[PDB]
RNA sequence: GGCCAUGGAAGUCGGAAUCCGCUAAGGAGUGUGUAACAACUCACCGGCCGAAUGAACUAGCCCUGAAAAUGGAUGGCGCUCA
């Protein structure tokens, strides 16, 4: 279903893309861009966990 | 709501000498003379200075205040073309049949003798107004040139040769055949 | 009522960095594009904030509060026209090396 | 051809209340007679008395207080259509209040076909600053230096014939 | 043939025009209002059809 | 070159979608253009001038709505700050 915490891995894989702030905004352009297909994210479809995060859920600042 | 009074400042050039009076503008500058009768119209005129004019409406109705920058834009357009001259550009556009035109003079008179439009037969005359030059651009294909001083001449020939091309009898969204102003500018480029 | 909320968050987040850095000089571009832009803050992640706007809005938000922070006064009559602000503290060479370095032309 | 008019009354006395309150009103009547009748019609629209059951206390012209000090007015007003009920507020340029009145009939019958029996007058108030001015076509002659001309004069003749070509100078 | 350049040229004066939906009036793309007296200066207008 | 449809559709054939990231600026796109991109134009934000501007509604006169048969009737002439 992914991140299997492995969704960093596809923003630091994809390191080239998202022109963000720091590595945590790439790891967003990812969100934004699979919610367009829509599958199992965590249950539902993003705009939802994103938001969460977006907003400050559970933790990743990674570095 | 009777307006007051409402005002106009024409700008006159350093070459240019405007001449109003009983509401006949007469406009000299570097290119020659221009004349126009307003007697049509009820303006008031007063010279600000050699290089400004206002142009005045007392106690005007929202029509006869509408009336007033249009005299504006007149006598500006007759400094302009007695200062900077006027020149339209018009492309030919055919799909198929190739537009034959000819600056001709029949009877003392010059005309634009256009042939073969959409392959007709027929011969098309359109009568150039006095004071305006025509000339086939050789710097472009089928590119013709009307210039003068006076803007309303040159664009009412211009209207004159593009009108007398119109398509009949079919989708003109398909028969897009004719003349058409391409470009309306000024003899001297700014 | 949202325009004015966005208008003070322009000004806190002005203000923040005001005090943070120091110094600035002139910083004027024309013809740049959004991808142009981009590659810029690309290569300056953190030693550098590329503050941005507009210019009427910038010029009075600060000129009234020359209160708390007076000493510009007569340094804004230096804002015309397209300025943006790049906000960082380092020298006059160090930051030219990173920021003069992407140029696009035409003929 | 107005004036304005003071009119006050009162409900008759009774054992119950043998002095009710006296209510005035200011009200632009050409004469006496209708001062004191439109002042029963507005207040049985307000209070509940009637002409039987009141009296007509005093009846006085209100003069201007400045008759030859150019004003600007603002009034407003509540106006019957053909169709519904409208509060409007206009303003008029005048030396005395009545004189704004009578320019305000005449303007309400030409541009809304309101007839005397269709207007009610909420207030009428001498506007002392220039920033009270709300309106454009009475704003326009409080500009500085105001001049204007009178073009194109036609001049009234006693005679049927003249024998020298007409003019519109002035 | 007509060039791309020239068939733009011709559609500003054949093609980009709005038509009045009562009494059929070749009117300018921008028009909020018919110029014809005869349908009282109606804004019920549309764009003119395209070929396709 | 978003996903799926599609011979192809990359914003501008068609369906779930309508998000994110930088922004001050930008829609999974308002158009023209391509077999398709490209291309330009917009949506919004900039620089410029600098004092006003937009929308909905109400009701006066006028206009559209408003087609019949002998030629013709605000009584006629005629009248347009009447
Ligand atoms: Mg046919
Ligand atoms: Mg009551
Ligand atoms: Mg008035
Ligand atoms: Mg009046
Ligand atoms: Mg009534
Ligand atoms: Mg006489
Ligand atoms: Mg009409
Ligand atoms: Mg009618
Ligand atoms: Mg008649
Ligand atoms: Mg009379
Ligand atoms: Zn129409």
């Amino acid at each position: 279903n992914i991140p299997l915490d492995e969704i960093f891995e596809i923003a630091r894989k994809m390191q080239h893309k998202s022109f963000g702030k720091n590595l945590a905004s790439v790891s967003k352009e990812i969100l934004g861009t699979a919610q367009s297909v829509g599958c199992r994210v965590d249950g539902k479809n993003p705009h939802d966990i994103i938001d969460a995060i977006n907003a400050g859920e559970i933790d990743v600042p990674e570095n | 709501m009777k307006y007051i009074q409402t005002d106009q400042i024409l700008d006159i050039p350093e070459g240019v000498t405007v001449d109003i009076k009983a509401r006949v503008v007469k406009v000299t500058g570097p290119r020659g003379e221009l004349t126009k009768d307003l007697k049509h119209i009820d303006v008031t005129f007063n010279k600000i200075n050699n290089r400004a004019i206002k142009i005045t409406v007392h106690n005007g109705d929202r029509k006869h205040v509408a009336a007033l920058r249009t005299v504006k834009s007149l006598i500006a357009n007759l400094i302009t073309g007695v200062t900077k001259g006027y020149k339209y550009k018009m492309r030919f556009v055919y799909a198929h049949f190739p537009i034959n035109v000819n600056i001709i003079k029949k009877d003392g008179q010059d005309y634009v003798e256009i042939r073969n439009f959409l392959g007709e037969k027929r011969v098309r005359e359109v009568k150039i107004h006095e004071g305006v030059t025509m000339e086939i651009s050789s710097t472009q294909k089928d590119e013709l040139i009307v210039s003068g001083n006076s803007l309303e001449a040159v664009s009412q020939n211009a209207a004159d040769i593009q009108q007398i091309c119109r398509v009949r009898n079919k989708d003109i969204r398909k028969f897009l055949d004719g003349i058409y102003v391409s470009e309306r500018g000024t003899i001297v480029e700014e | 009522g949202g325009a004015r909320e966005k208008k003070v968050q322009y000004f806190s987040k002005l203000r923040e960095l005001l005090e943070e850095y120091k110094s600035i000089f002139v910083v004027g571009v024309d013809n740049v594009s959004s991808q142009q832009m981009h590659e810029i803050r690309k290569a300056l992640r953190g030693d550098a904030v590329v503050l941005m706007g507009k210019n009427t809005m910038v010029r009075r938000a600060i000129r009234g509060f020359l209160s708390e922070l007076p000493e510009f006064e007569k340094l804004l009559p230096f804002i015309k026209g397209n300025v943006g602000f790049i906000f960082t503290n380092g020298d006059l060479k160090s930051i030219r090396d990173i920021v003069v370095s992407n140029v696009v032309a035409a003929p | 051809r107005l004036n304005e008019y003071q009119v006050i009354g009162r409900n008759l006395p009774t054992e119950s209340v043998p002095e009710p309150k006296l209510f005035r009103m200011r009200i632009f009547a050409p004469n006496t007679v209708v001062a004191k009748s439109r002042y029963w019609y507005f207040l049985q629209k307000l209070h509940k008395v009637k002409k039987a059951s009141g009296e007509i206390v005093s009846v006085n012209i209100i003069s201007e207080a400045k008759p030859t000090k150019v004003k600007t007015f603002g009034i407003w007003l509540r106006y019957e259509s053909r169709s519904g009920i409208h509060n409007m507020y206009k303003e008029y340029r005048d030396v005395t209040r009545v004189g704004a009145v009578e320019t305000m009939y005449q303007d309400l019958a030409a541009r809304h076909r309101a007839r005397f029996r269709s207007i009610h007058i909420l207030k009428v108030v001498e506007l002392e600053k220039t920033d009270d001015v709300k309106r454009q076509y009475v704003k326009q002659f409080l500009t500085k230096d105001l001049k204007f001309p009178l073009p194109h004069r036609v001049q009234k003749s006693k005679k049927l014939f003249q024998a020298t070509a007409p003019t519109t100078f002035y | 043939m007509i060039e791309p350049s020239l068939k733009a040229l011709a559609s500003k004066y054949n093609c980009e025009k709005s038509i009045c939906r009562k009494c059929y009036a070749r009117l300018p793309p921008r028009a909020t209002n018919c110029r014809k007296r005869k349908c009282g200066h109606t804004n019920q207008l549309r764009p003119k059809k395209k070929l396709k």
